[PDB]
């Protein structure tokens, strides 16, 4: 299953 | 960016046999960017209920795709795989041996 | 043994045409199980292997909250990518994620992955360590600071070392009946003259699983390899694999080639020849 985490920008 | 031109291999799922139902492959590989087009011909004329895997890429980033369709060889009919992209000036087309 | 569990992930910009179109695969190994494409009439992410589809409601719902997440932020990635590289709003980019984990035949983490590329190229990737990475640019090397201010590592590591692994070796029980059992190929030699004087032996290894294979020609038991044409193993479509391996060798001379082939599914390796 996938992982879940915030964005983080490049 | 870079370009990479597509391999291209076209081949039964099964060895063929005349009279026997079976599916015709295109699976293109190898290739960026990945929009693609990818034809399959049965006598020069392209078969309309082709489906293709969900596109996925290798190691080294290059997209791979599966190209299907079923059919039924005979020693008369002809089948190919048509394919263009970027890298391409015409499409591509490349004859099935089922042999190979 | 060893086993893998990847996620695919390709966003790929048309700047007349909408949003990016965005495509992710998860495997287990060689069996494709998940499949989710910004394209499709409502999105969701989609079970493509029997073994994956007893999972419940939530797990498809998250699945699909992640992947419609991604789908979004690719977006801004790749604006933020066009404006590192000066790059025109008219051209189409593409920007792929890879990650997921190895684990070894206890089921134990061997390795977990966090890559990326930018139109084809490398552009960062989370070390085996788990906590550093390798820019493939001088842009990339920009992200890689903010993503090492951000921890982002130390959180991909806290997944790939932990859920990964787990559901990896979920998905390898659940799914033991075909993720862990082998299919041999089924193989055979094929015989086409070329001219009266020389014929080709194409060996064929068929309908095995997974796609690692090894196939070799040898000549009165040595082998022939800077001679041998080896076609790149192919998917037949049916989840299983296809290669073939060919010589072209003196008319007369057939007997004295083998085709040898190594495959997991095989206890031994098989050592064959043309039989006509």
């Amino acid at each position: 299953r996938r992982l879940l985490r915030g964005h983080n920008q490049y | 960016m870079i370009q990479r031109t597509p391999k291209i291999q076209v081949y039964s799922r099964h060895p063929a046999e005349n009279g026997k139902s079976n599916f015709l492959n295109c699976y293109v590989s190898g290739f960026h960017p990945s929009d693609i087009e990818v034809d399959l011909l049965k006598n020069g004329e392209r078969i309309e209920k082709v489906e293709h895997s969900d596109l996925s890429f290798s190691k080294d980033w290059s997209f791979y795709l599966l190209y299907y369709t079923e059919f039924t060889p005979t020693e008369k009919d002809e089948y190919a795989c048509r394919v263009n992209h970027v890298t391409l000036s015409q499409p591509k087309i490349v004859k099935w041996d089922r042999d190979m | 043994g060893s086993h893998s569990m990847r996620y695919f992930h390709t966003s790929v910009s048309r700047p007349g045409r909408g949003e990016p179109r965005f495509i992710t695969v998860g495997y287990v190994d060689d069996t494709l199980f998940v499949r989710f494409d910004s394209d499709a009439a409502s999105p969701r992410e989609e079970p493509r292997a029997p073994w994956i589809e007893q999972e419940g409601p939530e797990y498809w719902d998250r699945e699909t909250q992640i992947c419609k997440a991604k789908a979004q932020t690719d977006r801004e990635d790749l604006r933020t990518l066009l404006r590192y590289y000066n790059q025109s709003e008219a051209g189409s980019h593409t920007l792929q994620n890879m990650y997921g984990c190895d684990v070894g035949p206890d089921g134990r983490l061997l390795r977990g992955y966090h890559q990326h590329a930018y139109d084809g190229k490398d552009y960062i990737a989370l070390n085996e360590d788990l906590s550093s990475w390798t820019a493939a640019d001088t842009a990339a090397q920009i992200t890689q600071r903010k993503w090492e201010a951000a921890r982002v590592a130390e959180q991909l590591r806290a997944y790939l070392e932990g859920e990964c692994v787990e559901w990896l070796r979920r998905y390898l029980e659940n799914g033991k009946e075909t993720l862990q059992r082998a299919d041999p190929p089924k193989t055979h030699v094929t015989h086409h003259p070329i001219s009266d004087h020389e014929a080709t032996l194409r060996c064929w290894a068929l309908g095995f699983y997974p796609a690692e294979i090894t196939l070799t020609w040898q000549r009165d038991g040595e082998d022939q390899t800077q001679d041998t044409e080896l076609v790149e193993t192919r998917p037949a479509g049916d989840r299983t694999f296809q290669k073939w391996a060919a010589v072209v060798v003196p008319s007369g001379e057939e007997q004295r080639y083998t085709c040898h082939v190594q495959h997991e599914g095989l206890p031994k390796p098989l050592t064959l020849r043309w039989e006509p």
